[PDB]
């Protein structure tokens, strides 16, 4: 919903409180989304890059 | 009466999850160790920017507050309240009591008198604070509720405020109230100023302590390092500029000003 | 950059931390000043000072030896040497010693030899007589220490001329 | 400029100002006026102690006196030699010290791949970037050039033995005791127990390059090292190994700095005694100091921050996310736009690595002294 | 119509700064090396004889 990006998603297990979409890391980077139609939390990492 | 707050009215600036991460925003806060006004249990007061809420009771005598620029008809305004039903959000032009509240028989709401062109409906001790801003015609309404083990007396600690609502209104805002019921068979506002604050997250992602940059100098230097320990030293923090008053424009005299004085003043 | 106006430093403020990483850089430079200074010349436990007389062998230190009749208390060869070497956001910080702090380094570092050796650089300082402590560091070039007791007054004299021959070449 | 002088947080709460070359009577309880600027909320005494934060001009602070307190330090003691024409001081006993030396040899290897982090795999902003020619092949090769070289740092500090020489297996070196600093098998990497003690006290084209030498490699230098000084003596920096038991060194060593030979092997007992109780408090005293090394990291760790939060500023540009200026322009209008993006990420970069270029000469001259300490003072009696 | 004026200033005087500041830790490393020298000749020829 708004949020570009490219990497591969994974089930993750932190908890976001229930208003907050997305998280992000020290450096600013997206490192977590929330599904909006099942509504839970999946990790983002940079595609196996090198 | 005044009293002063000690670490309160701190509210997560917006969504996105976060762990420990002393993060640094500029936004709308209640300033630390402020001066909030007391009341007892009432009048219109201002909004100006933003509001900081709390109140205390057992029992519910703050039920809800009603907002705007003229609190009347000829203008429109936001209209918050809760029965012993639950919460109705409302907008329409009123005509509200100079002293309006709701009895508890327990028949009430001699609130307003007028209900016309609404525009928005909805319906459906303790310690009960709530910050209330207002940005680009949505009025947004943060919230916590903690337990206190006093009655009604401001306490000391640090709790950060949730975001509840959000309402895509446009309405104007310059003035508010307060509701009561009342008898028939203690409360506190401050006020929110652009300022500078240090977050320390949780590795759940909640708030757990904060500083105010522009308290002291402590505060300054535990913010330009970011960080909460700071060891003995010194650090360069800012920079002191005189201020300059007035604008002194000096220039020449008028030797060959203007000799008008012939062709508008001919006698022919 | 700006400098006062208002509408160049919302313009500034678009560029990131590029102003923070210049001012770490100039404040890691002055703190390394001092610690060059402190290097230099913090080389001494104790400040050691010269007894009253000046009985050296008939070795004459008084144009290297601090002047009593001075507020900077410098030598007559430190004061040869020094009388010869606000803006748009620019500061000139002062450095931590003084220089009477540093011309106080330097004569203790001076009476230190002259009293006892090379002993005060690897423990306490143990008194020595000059003559004596003359004729260890004649052992220590490989001349045998009698070639200084039988031409004393004679070396004793060389040093003296070359002493003052340096404030002439200055 | 204004500084503000704490004495910690982990200590007190009260703080002091310093206006900078500002005279303390336009300022805006302790008011002092140094030749350092105006200070504000510390004491001025009349001892001298020892500097603990530098003001300026002959004058620190302390977190003493309660408060901040303020004065003029103190250079040192005052010791007065009794010099006379005919007196002499000789020593009638000794002691045995030991101290440490902390030197930096390395740093740690990091590459950056240019057109990853400028554009991020993008192919509208990639095609722009090959107009500014072979910018960033150079700034690749200063990068690996800079962490070869820090491999032949370690290289020339570590590798002064042709022979991984072993210490024998029952150890008696006169009353001399190398417990403490010889290898442990029972402990991580078969390092000795004071290294141990040592080691516990201190995304988008970015990688970090592990060192050529491993950490056991290393520890295996240095009890090569240590097995050779206890055994041989100097010789074998010189040549083949030639055995000595351990007080005949110490005697040869004694005579070295110009005592007799009988001056040891009369109190060798005590002198043992004093080397082990000596090794016994560096144990201590680290247990309970190692900033030179700890600043390195912060620096490197401080600066590669740095690179990856410019990445988040716009320049002067709409936003900082190629999918946001490839999402609501069109291709003419787009291209002004990815460039001032690629012209602001292509100036942090070659700063990076600048900076970069002047810590490495800084470390290179350290791992320098750290190679000439070996030889003079490991290898052989300066 | 300013702003764009605005920005080149900004650009070559933050270009100047950078460039002193470079040519300041080039040059106080040199210093240092000097300064390194100086603490050395203390020690072994003030301190003792070499
Ligand atoms: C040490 O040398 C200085 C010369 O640099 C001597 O001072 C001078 O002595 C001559 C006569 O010997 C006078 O004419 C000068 O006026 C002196 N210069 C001064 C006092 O500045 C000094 O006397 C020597 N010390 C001893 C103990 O003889
Ligand atoms: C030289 O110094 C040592 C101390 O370093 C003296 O030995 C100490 O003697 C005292 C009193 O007899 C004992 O309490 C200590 O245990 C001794 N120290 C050690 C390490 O054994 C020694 O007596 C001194 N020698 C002379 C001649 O004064
Ligand atoms: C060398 O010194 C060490 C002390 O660091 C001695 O080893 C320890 O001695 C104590 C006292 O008996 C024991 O409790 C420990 O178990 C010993 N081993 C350790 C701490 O690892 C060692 O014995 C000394 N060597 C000789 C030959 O005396
Ligand atoms: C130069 C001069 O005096 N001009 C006069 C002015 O003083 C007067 O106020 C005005 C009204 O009568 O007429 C004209
Ligand atoms: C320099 C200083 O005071 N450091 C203290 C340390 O002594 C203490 O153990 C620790 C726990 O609070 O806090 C810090
Ligand atoms: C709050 O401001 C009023 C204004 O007059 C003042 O009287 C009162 O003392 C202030 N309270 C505090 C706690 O500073
Ligand atoms: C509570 O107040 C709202 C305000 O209009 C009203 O709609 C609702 O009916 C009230 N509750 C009850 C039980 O009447
Ligand atoms: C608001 O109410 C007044 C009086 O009921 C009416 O004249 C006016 O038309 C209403 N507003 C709109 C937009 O219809
Ligand atoms: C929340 O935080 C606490 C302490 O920080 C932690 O113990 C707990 O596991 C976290 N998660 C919960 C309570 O779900
Ligand atoms: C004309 O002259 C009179 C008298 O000097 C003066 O009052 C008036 O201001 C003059 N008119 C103009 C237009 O200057
Ligand atoms: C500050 O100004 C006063 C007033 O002229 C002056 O007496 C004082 O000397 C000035 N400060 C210094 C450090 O000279
Ligand atoms: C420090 O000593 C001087 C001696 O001249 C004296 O005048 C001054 O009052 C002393 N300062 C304090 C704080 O006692």
């Amino acid at each position: 919903n708004g949020l570009t990006g490219t990497g591969v998603l994974t089930e993750s297990n932190k908890k976001f409180l229930p208003f907050q979409q997305f998280g992000r890391d020290i450096a600013d980077t997206t490192d977590a989304v929330r599904d909006p139609q099942t509504l839970e939390i999946l990790d983002i990492t940079p595609c196996s890059f090198g | 009466a005044y009293t002063n707050s000690f670490t309160r009215g701190v509210y997560y600036p917006d969504k996105v999850f976060r762990s420990s991460v002393l993060h640094s925003t500029q936004d709308l806060f209640l300033p630390f160790f402020s001066n909030v006004t007391w009341f007892h249990a009432n009048p219109v007061l201002p909004f100006n920017d933003g509001v900081y809420f709390a109140s205390t009771e057992k029992s519910n005598i703050i039920r809800g507050w009603i907002f705007g620029t003229t609190l009347d008809s000829k203008t429109q305004s936001l209209l918050i309240v809760n029965n012993a039903t639950n919460v109705v959000i409302k907008v329409c032009e009123f005509q509200f009591c100079n002293d309006p509240f709701l009895g508890v028989m327990e028949s009430e709401f001699r609130v307003y008198s007028s209900a016309n062109n609404c525009t928005f409906e909805y319906v459906s001790k303790n310690l009960r604070e709530f910050v209330f801003k207002n940005i680009d015609g949505y009025f947004k309404i943060y919230s916590k509720h903690t337990p206190i083990n006093l009655v009604r007396d401001l306490p000391q600690g640090f709790s950060a405020l949730e975001p509840l609502v959000d309402l895509p209104i446009g309405i104007n805002i310059t003035r508010f109230q307060t509701l009561l019921a009342l008898h028939r068979s203690a409360y506190y506002v401050g006020y929110l100023q652009p300022r500078t604050f240090l977050l320390k997250y949780n590795e759940n992602g909640t708030i757990t302590d904060a500083v105010d940059c522009a308290l002291d100098p402590l505060s300054e230097t535990k913010c330009t390092l970011k960080s909460f320990t700071v060891e003995k030293g010194i650090y360069q923090t800012s920079n002191f500029r005189v201020q300059p008053t007035e604008s002194i424009v000096r220039f020449p005299n008028i030797t060959n000003l203007c000799p008008f004085g012939e062709v508008f003043n001919a006698t022919r | 950059i700006c400098g006062d106006s208002t509408e160049c430093s919302n313009l500034l403020l678009q560029y990131g931390s590029f102003c923070t990483q210049l001012n770490r850089a100039l404040t890691g430079i002055a703190v390394e000043q001092d610690k060059n200074t402190q290097e230099v010349f913090a080389q001494v436990k104790q400040i050691y000072k010269t007894p009253p007389i000046k009985d050296f062998g008939g070795f004459n230190f008084s144009q290297i030896l601090p002047d009593p009749s001075k507020p900077s208390k410098r030598s007559f060869i430190e004061d040869l040497l020094f009388n010869k070497v606000k803006f748009n956001g620019l500061t000139v910080l002062p450095p931590l010693l003084t220089d009477e702090m540093i011309a106080q380094y330097t004569s203790a570092l001076l009476a230190g030899t002259i009293t006892s050796g090379w002993t005060f650089g690897a423990g306490a300082a143990l008194q020595i007589p000059f003559a004596m402590q003359m004729a260890y560091r004649f052992n220590g070039i490989g001349v045998t220490q009698n070639v200084l007791y039988e031409n004393q007054k004679l070396i004793a004299n060389q040093f003296n001329s070359a002493i003052g021959k340096i404030q002439d070449s200055l | 400029g204004v500084s503000v002088i704490t004495p910690g947080t982990n200590t007190s709460n009260q703080v002091a100002v310093l206006y900078q070359d500002v005279n303390c009577t336009e300022v805006p309880s302790n008011v002092f006026q140094t030749r350092a600027g105006c200070l504000i909320g510390a004491e001025h005494v009349n001892n001298s102690y020892e500097c603990d934060i530098p003001i300026g001009a002959g004058i620190c602070a302390s977190y003493q006196t309660q408060s901040i307190i303020a004065y003029t330090m103190s250079l040192g003691a005052e010791n007065s030699v009794a010099y006379s024409n005919n007196s002499i001081a000789i020593p009638t006993n000794f002691t045995i010290s030991v101290t440490t030396e902390i030197l930096p040899v390395s740093m740690t290897k990091t590459s950056v791949d240019c057109t990853m982090y400028i554009c991020g795999d993008s192919t509208e902003c990639s095609n722009l970037l090959l107009q500014y020619g072979s910018f960033c092949t150079q700034l690749n090769r200063a990068l690996t050039g800079i962490a070869v070289e820090q491999d032949k740092n370690t290289q020339e500090v570590f590798a002064q033995v042709k022979q991984i020489y072993k210490t024998p297996p029952i150890k008696d070196f006169g009353g001399f005791n190398f417990s403490q600093i010889l290898p442990d098998p029972s402990k991580p990497s078969k390092r000795s127990f004071i290294e141990d003690l040592l080691f516990n006290k201190v995304f988008n084209g970015l990688t970090v390059l592990p060192p050529l030498l491993t950490d056991e490699m290393i520890a295996q230098y240095t009890s090569a090292l240590l097995a050779g000084t206890i055994t041989s003596g100097w010789t074998f920096g010189a040549g083949a190994a030639l055995q000595i038991p351990f007080a005949m060194q110490m005697a040869y060593r004694f005579n070295g700095i110009g005592v007799t030979q009988n001056v040891l092997y009369e109190n060798q007992k005590l002198i043992a005694n004093q080397f082990n109780s000596a090794i016994g408090k560096i144990q201590d005293s680290l247990s309970s100091a190692l900033g030179k090394l700890q600043d390195v990291v912060n620096q490197n760790a401080q600066a590669l921050n740095t690179l990856v939060k410019q990445l988040s500023s716009n320049f002067g540009a709409i936003s900082s996310v190629l999918n946001d200026i490839l999402s609501r322009l069109d291709p003419p209008e787009a291209e002004v736009q990815i460039d001032r993006l690629i012209t602001g990420r292509l100036q942090s970069l070659q700063t990076y690595v600048t900076q970069q270029l002047i810590r490495a000469a800084e470390i290179r001259a350290s791992a320098n002294l750290a190679a000439t300490k070996m030889s003079e003072c490991v290898l052989g009696q300066s």
